[PDB]
């Protein structure tokens, strides 16, 4: 399980510094990633930093503003923050993940801590913001790129993840025909070239949330706008 | 008395040997191979080596303790799994890819799980019950594996029990080699008694049994259909024995050919028969022609083991100078 | 145990031997080692 | 390598090897001895003064030096199929009871067979042999109240200690057929600690000396 | 005269390149010649194979011609590089007897600290001290290429360069045979007899080795540094010939040859691997 801490009140120009603790897997083996979700829009991916502190990135948006550093040893992460903008106003999730042939990037996301202020890139575009549903129907959900994500190696680097009315984002598909552990038979995922779509069969109450799309064939990280569903 | 029965049974069925059907049969002319990839990071010597499944991912065993999971396309190291003994002497790759197990001169086989939730590779059994030290192992199921032991003996294990629910008994010298039939319901063993025998898994008896071997008998593999298999011994000759005819068919053997076999293998189709010799070179024998069609000189000290991906792609070849080759 | 083996209805070698060439031959283009594969679609390569 | 997914990959393989050729790094710096004999040789007194169910792996360290012990009596099989996996070794521990004639299988023949049998082999042509002769004690009794003539009838010493341990010693010792390519290093079992070890210290730095000796081109 | 003298200084850096070339390719072919032993024997190797590709050929340019014709840059570029590599040689003999030293006198070392790292230490060592020695006189100190001959600076270099190494490989190769002596000496009468004559045999082989290297050594090396150091101080009445002159000076440069013999075609493992390779 991952917990975020060092949320607050904090004024423009200040410096603020996130925790994150890591218990129950092998923290050294996993790679980290930070991304904020502002009070009322979509997932916006913060830095991610590599097993072994070998590898580090960060967003424009925040790029040598913030700093992001591991102790393994205590399997904690940290996130520095200097000169918080107005914009930096989000709650701050931390993700799990690991990158190997057949492994699965991105399949646990922690609880999250909300911080609060006073005062080239691949495009993913969502055709639909809202779905009415009605248990037992079926539905679809499409999604389109503005650059294509078939690779020459024949990975497709699309992702799922779905987020229930209060809980963190989950991981629903991952490149693009990949059902994560634990996903129930009934979501499935298809697509080819830029355009990608995703379809429930048997939809259910359990089913209702944001399901958002995100690419990792290239940084920086980009995620969908959302469709929700009720 | 019954050996001179059977005696008599076998050779009335010999009318004619498979050397003078296959006079017909056009050679399969010469066939040359390349090394485009090279694996190293083993420090010892390797024993074991098995393809996965899929045809790209492949696990190979080392006495210094490691045996790693290759990326047969990147050759990157997937996994570094530390075992806690260094002595093993067999390893093998579950037909879902969910587990690995491996041996040796300890008297346990040991099986670990890849997709644990924490991420890392951890022991999911410890197979104890043998007095020798284990020779083979290979998957039957994610439940069901089957091993051999220098007991002389070969067991059915239940991994979710943990304990051999068959015993396979009948071979005077210990057990070398192991091999599964394509549909899982019979397998074969050789033995330090120069003698193959065939077993049945559901009634966990020997059914029929091969002999014709000058020495210890070190590998063995069945034919791509099942009706045939083939093993390796020290007399530097391969022999190939059908179920169905109960008799050897032909020998593959040559005069300059000393130090013989250590490792057998079978081509997609069968037409070529590949094996590891002590000459650190492994020769491509023509199942049907009884001829060599070329030479895997490609090492420095023996060829310990080899394999053929189930796609028939390219064959990988283990070898005590700690590398390992991908021919094609 | 030689009694069993001493009751089994075994077949002519010379029928098992040309089922055999039937099965190599019918998967005679199965085989990439037997027949190179062009590089174009080889993965190795 | 230059897609997303991949590179990470790389690392995690860069990894992998980094910390192998840290594990191996370590063990290269590890005496391996190869433990035989029978079972009422008196193996386990050895064990119990170094530390004071197949192979057995023993760990001790003396004047700065690591030495690992294996025993391969444990498990019985063909030993020629597996004997080849300890090739290698810097030296070979054999123990003999001096006072093994309480049955007859003989076992004293037993023992000169197996160790003339290990000596010569091939995989250890060049690697030295180290006798440990165990017993001594009871073998003084053994000696006045049975003559050693009954286990060897071509013997013509007295019956006494001093002789009949130097006898077997001597008989020991001219098993092997390779004296210019290896050396046989014989000790006597003593109740104190200290020897054994130290013993076997000497054995392992004499050896080394002479093995750089030889690749020096003086030896 | 010219074409004989041309074809033999030809044919003996033919051989000289060659020797090294093979020694060479043998050690970064084979695998089981990587260690640290193997590794100072490259390192001089390649340095006897630089001398013989940038220095010999215009020594022997030198002598055929009798005269410089390549100005007198080039001429202090080829002194510089003369003294550089030839002390950078020299030294490696004395890095290969310390490390050879160290693995008979202490075999914990040799165990548990003995690591290719310290080969690469005492390479860098010997180019550093040939370094020293031959970049001062083009730092800070016409028809004929001659070295400088200032009573310092000949009796420092002789120093730096022959004596002291000289001195050390005694000392070690000394402190050696003690050694190797010390421990070759650590119906019944047939087994004593038999130990007796092999330990006799290994001791022969023993004083043979040492007295092959330190003979060769001394031969190839001594008399040039005894010219050198004597001539700056007694030129005004010396009338050695050139004929002598000459063949001191061509003695050393046979070094270059002599030393890959020695230190890898008479080692039973150089042999087996390039029997293997053919
Ligand atoms: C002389 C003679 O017999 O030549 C032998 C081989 O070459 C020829 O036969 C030619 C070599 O000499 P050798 O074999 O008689 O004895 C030795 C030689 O003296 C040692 O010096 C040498 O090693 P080093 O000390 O490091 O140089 C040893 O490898 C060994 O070869
Ligand atoms: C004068 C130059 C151009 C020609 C000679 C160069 C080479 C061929 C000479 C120089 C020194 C010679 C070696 C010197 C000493 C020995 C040791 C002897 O036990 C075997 C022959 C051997 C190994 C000699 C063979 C040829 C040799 C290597
Ligand atoms: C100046 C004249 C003599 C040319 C000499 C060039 C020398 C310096 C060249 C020729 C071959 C080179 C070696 C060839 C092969 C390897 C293996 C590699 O893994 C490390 C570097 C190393 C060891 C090279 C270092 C320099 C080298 C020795
Ligand atoms: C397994 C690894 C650690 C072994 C590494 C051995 C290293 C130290 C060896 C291999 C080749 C050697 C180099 C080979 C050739 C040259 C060129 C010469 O003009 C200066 C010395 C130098 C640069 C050598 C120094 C040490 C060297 C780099
Ligand atoms: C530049 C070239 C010509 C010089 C080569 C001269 C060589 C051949 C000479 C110089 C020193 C000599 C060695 C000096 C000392 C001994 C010890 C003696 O007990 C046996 C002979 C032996 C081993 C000599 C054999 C030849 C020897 C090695
Ligand atoms: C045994 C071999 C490999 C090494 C020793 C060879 C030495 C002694 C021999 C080989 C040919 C000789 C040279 C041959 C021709 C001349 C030209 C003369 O005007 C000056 C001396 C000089 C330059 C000779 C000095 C010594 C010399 C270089
Ligand atoms: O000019 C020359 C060079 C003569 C040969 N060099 C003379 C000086 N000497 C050294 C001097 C001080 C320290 C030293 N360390 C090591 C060496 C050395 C070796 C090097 C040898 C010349 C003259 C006639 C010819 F025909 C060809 C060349
Ligand atoms: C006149 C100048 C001569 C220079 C001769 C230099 C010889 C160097 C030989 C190096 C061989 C290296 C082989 C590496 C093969 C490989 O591993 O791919
Ligand atoms: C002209 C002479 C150049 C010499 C260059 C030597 C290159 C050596 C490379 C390996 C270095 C390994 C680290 C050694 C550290 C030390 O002990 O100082």
């Amino acid at each position: 399980q991952l917990v975020e801490s060092g949320g607050g009140l904090v004024q423009p120009g200040g410096s603020r510094k996130l925790s994150c603790s890591a218990s129950g897997f092998a923290f050294s083996s996993f790679g980290m990633h930070w991304v904020r979700q502002a009070p009322e829009k979509g997932l916006e991916w913060v830095a991610y930093i590599s097993s072994g502190s070998g590898t580090i990135y960060y967003a424009d948006t925040v790029k040598g503003r913030f700093t992001i550093s591991r102790d393994d040893p205590k399997n904690t992460l940290f996130l520095q923050m200097t000169s918080l903008r107005s914009e930096d106003t989000a709650m701050y999730y931390c993700v799990r993940s690991i990158y190997y042939y057949g492994s699965s990037p991105f399949d646990f996301w922690g609880q999250g801590t909300t911080l609060t202020v006073s005062s080239s890139d691949i495009v993913m575009t969502q055709a639909t913001s809202s779905v009415p549903v009605t248990p037992g129907e079926s539905v679809s959900i499409s999604c389109r790129s503005s650059k294509s994500l078939l690779h020459s190696n024949g990975n497709t680097y699309l992702y799922w993840f779905l987020q229930r009315p209060g809980q963190s984002p989950q991981l629903l598909i991952y490149r693009m025909s990949n059902l994560a552990s634990g996903v129930p038979d009934r979501f499935s995922g298809s697509g080819s070239g830029t355009a990608f779509t995703l379809t429930i069969s048997r939809l259910e109450a359990e089913d209702v949330g944001v399901y958002y799309c995100m690419q990792h064939l290239e940084y920086p990280l980009t995620f969908g706008a959302g469709t929700k569903l009720e | 008395q019954l050996k001179n029965q059977i005696r008599d049974a076998r050779k009335a069925c010999a009318d004619a040997t498979l050397s003078q059907i296959t006079n017909n049969i056009d050679p399969v002319g010469r066939i040359q191979m390349r090394t485009r990839r090279t694996l190293r990071g083993h420090l010892a010597k390797i024993y074991a080596m098995h393809w996965g499944t899929d045809s790209r991912l492949l696990v190979s065993a080392s006495q210094d303790g490691k045996l790693i999971i290759w990326d047969s396309y990147t050759t990157n190291k997937v996994h570094a799994i530390p075992l806690r003994s260094s002595w093993v002497m067999t390893c093998a790759y579950a037909p879902s890819g969910n587990y690995v197990a491996c041996g040796g001169l300890d008297n346990i086989c040991s099986i670990y799980n890849l997709k644990t939730r924490e991420g890392n590779v951890r022991v999911s059994r410890e197979l104890a019950g043998h007095t020798g030290y284990l020779s083979c192992c290979r998957f039957l199921d994610d439940n069901q594996i089957v091993t051999s032991s220098g007991d002389t003996t070969c067991a059915l294990w239940d991994i979710e029990t943990g304990q051999q629910t068959t015993t396979f008994t009948g071979h005077t010298g210990d057990v070398m080699s192991l091999s599964l039939a394509p549909d899982t319901r019979l397998f074969v063993s050789g033995a330090c008694d120069a003698s193959a025998k065939l077993w049945d898994v559901r009634e966990g008896m020997c059914r029929q049994t091969f002999t014709g071997h000058e020495s210890d008998i070190n590998a063995i593999c069945f034919f791509p259909n099942g009706n045939a298999f083939a093993t390796g011994s020290d007399d530097a000759t391969c022999r190939l024995f059908d179920l169905r005819a109960d008799q050897e068919l032909m020998t593959y053997s040559h005069d300059n050919i000393i130090c013989g076999i250590t490792s057998v293998s079978f081509s997609k189709s069968g037409r070529l028969l590949l094996a590891g010799y002590d000459d650190f070179n492994c020769n491509v024998w023509d199942a049907l022609k009884a001829d060599r069609a070329g030479v895997l000189a490609g090492h420095d000290n023996r060829v310990s083991c080899l394999g053929v991906t189930d796609d028939g792609m390219a064959v990988a070849t283990g070898s005590w100078d700690s590398f390992l080759k991908i021919w094609n | 145990q030689l009694k069993m083996e001493a009751n089994i209805d075994r077949i002519k070698v010379s029928k098992a031997a040309a089922d055999l060439m039937a099965y190599c031959e019918a998967h005679a283009k199965e085989d990439p080692l037997l027949t190179p594969v062009p590089a174009s679609e080889n993965p190795f390569r | 390598t230059l897609s997303a997914e991949d590179k990470a990959a790389v690392e995690r393989s860069k990894m992998i090897d980094r910390n192998l050729r840290e594990d191996g790094e370590k063990a290269a710096r590890e005496v391996k001895l190869l433990l035989l004999g029978a079972g009422e040789s008196g193996k386990n007194t050895i064990v119990k003064q170094m530390k004071i169910t197949g192979i057995v792996e023993t760990h001790f360290t003396f004047k700065d030096l690591h030495f690992k012990m294996f025993d391969v009596g444990a498990q019985r099989s063909e030993r020629k199929k597996w004997i080849h996996c300890f090739e290698g070794v810097t030296a070979i521990i054999f123990c003999v009871a001096l006072s093994d004639y309480d049955l007859v299988l003989n076992r004293m023949h037993a023992s000169m067979k197996l160790f003339d049998s290990i000596c010569n082999n091939k995989w250890f042509t060049d690697t030295s042999i180290i006798l440990f002769l165990n017993k001594k004690d009871l073998f003084e009794e053994k000696i006045k109240k049975s003559p050693l003539t009954i286990c060897y009838p071509e013997y013509a010493g007295s019956n006494t200690y001093e002789e009949a341990a130097a006898y077997i010693q001597c008989q020991f010792e001219d098993l092997n057929k390779r004296k210019d390519t290896k050396e046989i290093y014989t000790h006597f079992t003593c109740s104190t600690d200290t020897k054994n070890v130290q013993f076997v210290f000497d054995a392992v730095t004499d050896v080394i000396i002479k093995n750089n000796l030889k690749d020096c081109g003086l030896f | 005269y010219q074409v004989i003298t041309s074809l033999l200084l030809g044919t003996l850096i033919f051989c000289a390149v060659l020797g090294n070339a093979c020694v060479v390719a043998a050690i970064a072919l084979e695998r089981s010649l990587q260690n640290v032993a193997n590794y100072l024997i490259g390192s001089l190797a390649v340095t006897d194979l630089m001398v013989s590709v940038l220095v010999l050929p215009m020594a022997a340019l030198y002598q055929v011609l009798n005269k410089w014709t390549l100005g007198q840059v080039t001429c202090d570029l080829f002194i510089a590089l003369d003294v550089l590599c030839c002390t950078s040689s020299i030294w490696h003999l004395c890095a290969i007897a310390l490390d050879r030293y160290w693995a008979i006198t202490d075999p914990i070392d040799y165990v548990n600290k003995r690591t290719p790292r310290r080969a690469a230490a005492l390479i860098s060592l010997t180019w550093l001290i040939g370094f020293l020695i031959s970049i001062p006189p083009m730092l800070g100190w016409p028809d004929a290429c001659t070295i400088s001959k200032d009573h310092g600076y000949t009796i420092y270099s002789t120093f730096g360069a022959f004596y002291i190494p000289l001195l050390l490989m005694l000392v070690l190769y000394g402190r050696i045979f003690r050694a190797a002596r010390f421990r070759i000496r650590k119906k019944n009468e047939r087994n004593a007899e038999a130990k007796r004559k092999m330990a006799l045999a290994r001791e022969r082989k023993t004083v043979k080795t040492l007295g092959i290297i330190m003979g060769t050594f001394i031969l190839c090396w001594l008399p040039f540094f005894i010219v050198a150091l004597v001539l700056p101080f007694c030129e005004s009445s010396c009338h050695m010939p050139t004929l002598l002159g000459a063949i001191i000076n061509w003695l050393g440069y046979s070094n270059s040859l002599l030393n890959p013999v020695i230190y890898a075609y008479f080692n039973k493992d150089f042999q087996n691997a390039f029997k293997k390779i053919i």
